[PDB]
Protein backbone atom coordinates (compact mmCIF):
# COMPACT_ATOMS: atom_id res chain seq x y z
CA UNK A 1 0.00 0.00 0.00
CA UNK A 2 1.81 3.35 -0.84
CA UNK A 3 2.51 5.76 2.14
CA UNK A 4 4.30 7.88 4.24
CA UNK A 5 8.31 8.01 3.80
CA UNK A 6 10.46 6.02 5.51
CA UNK A 7 9.27 2.91 8.23
CA UNK A 8 5.68 1.94 8.13
CA UNK A 9 3.88 0.59 10.95
CA UNK A 10 3.60 -3.48 10.52
CA UNK A 11 0.28 -4.69 11.11
CA UNK A 12 -1.26 -8.00 11.29
CA UNK A 13 -4.90 -8.95 11.13
CA UNK A 14 -5.78 -13.17 10.32
CA UNK A 15 -9.07 -13.01 12.88
CA UNK A 16 -8.14 -16.83 14.45
CA UNK A 17 -11.97 -18.09 15.40
CA UNK A 18 -13.78 -20.65 12.94
CA UNK A 19 -16.06 -19.20 10.64
CA UNK A 20 -19.41 -20.69 9.63
CA UNK A 21 -18.56 -24.17 9.42
CA UNK A 22 -20.88 -27.04 8.31
CA UNK A 23 -22.58 -28.28 12.26
CA UNK A 24 -26.15 -28.06 11.78
CA UNK A 25 -26.13 -30.27 15.21
CA UNK A 26 -29.97 -30.33 16.13
CA UNK A 27 -31.03 -33.21 13.90
CA UNK A 28 -33.27 -36.10 14.82
CA UNK A 29 -31.03 -39.54 15.86
CA UNK A 30 -32.75 -41.59 18.29
CA UNK A 31 -36.81 -42.21 18.79
CA UNK A 32 -38.05 -44.72 21.45
CA UNK A 33 -38.16 -48.19 20.03
CA UNK A 34 -42.10 -48.08 19.53
CA UNK A 35 -43.85 -51.21 17.32
CA UNK A 36 -47.78 -50.90 16.85
CA UNK A 37 -49.63 -54.37 17.22
CA UNK A 38 -52.62 -54.99 15.60
CA UNK A 39 -54.50 -57.84 18.14
CA UNK A 40 -57.41 -60.26 17.41
CA UNK A 41 -59.28 -62.58 19.80
CA UNK A 42 -61.79 -65.87 19.24
CA UNK A 43 -64.43 -66.68 21.86
CA UNK A 44 -64.50 -70.65 22.47
CA UNK A 45 -66.29 -71.96 24.68
CA UNK A 46 -68.06 -75.75 24.80
CA UNK A 47 -70.81 -75.68 21.62
CA UNK A 48 -72.06 -79.15 22.06
CA UNK A 49 -75.79 -79.69 20.81
CA UNK B 1 -85.12 -64.05 42.71
CA UNK B 2 -84.28 -60.17 42.94
CA UNK B 3 -80.84 -61.01 41.39
CA UNK B 4 -81.94 -63.10 38.02
CA UNK B 5 -80.15 -60.60 35.70
CA UNK B 6 -76.72 -61.58 37.70
CA UNK B 7 -77.06 -65.30 37.55
CA UNK B 8 -76.35 -67.98 34.88
CA UNK B 9 -78.99 -69.45 33.46
CA UNK B 10 -77.17 -72.68 32.25
CA UNK B 11 -75.78 -73.65 35.88
CA UNK B 12 -79.15 -74.26 38.22
CA UNK B 13 -78.89 -73.20 42.25
CA UNK B 14 -75.71 -70.88 42.01
CA UNK B 15 -74.31 -71.65 45.81
CA UNK B 16 -72.41 -73.25 47.38
CA UNK B 17 -73.16 -73.29 51.30
CA UNK B 18 -71.13 -73.63 54.36
CA UNK B 19 -72.27 -72.84 58.04
CA UNK B 20 -69.87 -73.24 61.69
CA UNK B 21 -71.84 -72.82 64.88
CA UNK B 22 -69.07 -71.20 66.22
CA UNK B 23 -68.68 -67.24 65.52
CA UNK B 24 -65.10 -65.07 65.33
CA UNK B 25 -64.12 -63.93 69.32
CA UNK B 26 -66.25 -60.94 70.23
CA UNK B 27 -68.82 -62.22 67.24
CA UNK B 28 -72.30 -63.23 67.45
CA UNK B 29 -72.88 -64.45 64.28
CA UNK B 30 -70.98 -63.24 60.53
CA UNK B 31 -71.00 -64.00 56.90
CA UNK B 32 -68.36 -64.23 54.16
CA UNK B 33 -68.80 -64.37 50.07
CA UNK B 34 -66.85 -65.44 47.11
CA UNK B 35 -68.02 -65.04 44.39
CA UNK B 36 -67.25 -66.16 40.39
CA UNK B 37 -68.30 -63.11 38.29
CA UNK B 38 -67.75 -62.26 34.19
CA UNK B 39 -68.00 -58.73 36.01
CA UNK B 40 -64.44 -58.99 37.14
CA UNK B 41 -63.13 -58.94 33.45
CA UNK B 42 -62.58 -55.09 34.08
CA UNK B 43 -59.12 -55.58 35.53
CA UNK B 44 -57.65 -57.55 32.80
CA UNK B 45 -59.24 -54.78 29.69
CA UNK B 46 -57.26 -52.13 31.86
CA UNK B 47 -54.03 -54.30 32.60
CA UNK B 48 -53.59 -55.88 28.92
CA UNK B 49 -54.20 -52.57 28.16
CA UNK B 50 -51.62 -50.62 30.30
CA UNK B 51 -49.36 -53.55 29.39
CA UNK B 52 -49.76 -53.12 26.18
CA UNK B 53 -49.24 -48.79 26.36
CA UNK B 54 -45.89 -50.18 27.71
CA UNK B 55 -44.96 -52.47 24.82
CA UNK B 56 -46.01 -50.19 22.09
CA UNK B 57 -42.82 -47.76 23.20
CA UNK B 58 -40.84 -50.70 25.09
CA UNK B 59 -41.14 -48.49 28.31
CA UNK B 60 -39.00 -49.13 31.38
CA UNK B 61 -38.63 -53.27 29.47
CA UNK B 62 -34.89 -52.82 30.28
CA UNK B 63 -35.08 -53.32 33.77
CA UNK B 64 -36.38 -56.85 33.04
CA UNK B 65 -34.47 -58.46 30.09
CA UNK B 66 -32.01 -56.97 32.71
CA UNK B 67 -32.42 -60.50 34.60
CA UNK B 68 -32.61 -62.57 31.24
CA UNK B 69 -35.52 -62.87 30.29
CA UNK B 70 -36.79 -62.48 26.54
CA UNK B 71 -38.48 -59.57 25.06
CA UNK B 72 -40.57 -62.13 23.59
CA UNK B 73 -42.12 -63.35 27.04
CA UNK B 74 -43.97 -60.12 27.54
CA UNK B 75 -46.07 -60.55 24.85
CA UNK B 76 -46.70 -64.15 25.75
CA UNK B 77 -47.87 -63.30 28.96
CA UNK B 78 -50.11 -60.73 27.75
CA UNK B 79 -51.21 -62.70 25.34
CA UNK B 80 -52.15 -65.38 27.81
CA UNK B 81 -54.17 -62.17 29.17
CA UNK B 82 -55.91 -61.66 25.91
CA UNK B 83 -57.38 -64.91 26.34
CA UNK B 84 -58.58 -64.46 29.54
CA UNK B 85 -60.48 -61.54 28.42
CA UNK B 86 -62.14 -63.96 25.78
CA UNK B 87 -63.20 -66.29 28.65
CA UNK B 88 -64.96 -64.01 30.39
CA UNK B 89 -66.64 -62.62 27.52
CA UNK B 90 -68.09 -66.35 25.96
CA UNK B 91 -70.01 -66.91 29.32
CA UNK B 92 -71.11 -63.56 29.13
CA UNK B 93 -74.97 -63.32 28.12
CA UNK B 94 -74.09 -66.92 27.09
CA UNK B 95 -76.78 -69.79 25.81
CA UNK B 96 -76.55 -73.86 25.53
CA UNK B 97 -79.24 -74.68 22.81
CA UNK B 98 -79.71 -76.87 19.59
CA UNK B 99 -77.28 -76.07 16.93
CA UNK B 100 -78.22 -75.58 12.54
CA UNK B 101 -82.13 -75.49 13.66
CA UNK B 102 -81.48 -71.50 13.99
CA UNK B 103 -79.86 -68.26 13.46
CA UNK B 104 -80.80 -64.91 15.49
CA UNK B 105 -83.01 -62.14 14.06
CA UNK B 106 -83.92 -59.41 16.97
CA UNK B 107 -86.69 -56.77 17.31
CA UNK B 108 -85.37 -53.74 15.04
CA UNK B 109 -81.94 -53.19 13.64
CA UNK B 110 -81.69 -49.40 13.13
CA UNK B 111 -80.62 -46.60 15.72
Amino acid sequence: SPGTPGSRSRTPSLPTPPTREPKKVAVVRTPPKSPSSAKSRLQTAPVPM
Amino acid sequence: NKNSSYFVEWIPNNVKTAVCDIPPRGLKMSATFIGNSTAIQELFKRISEQFTAMFRRKAFLHWYTGEGMDEMEFTEAESNMNDLVSEYQQYQDATADEQGEFEEEGEEDEA
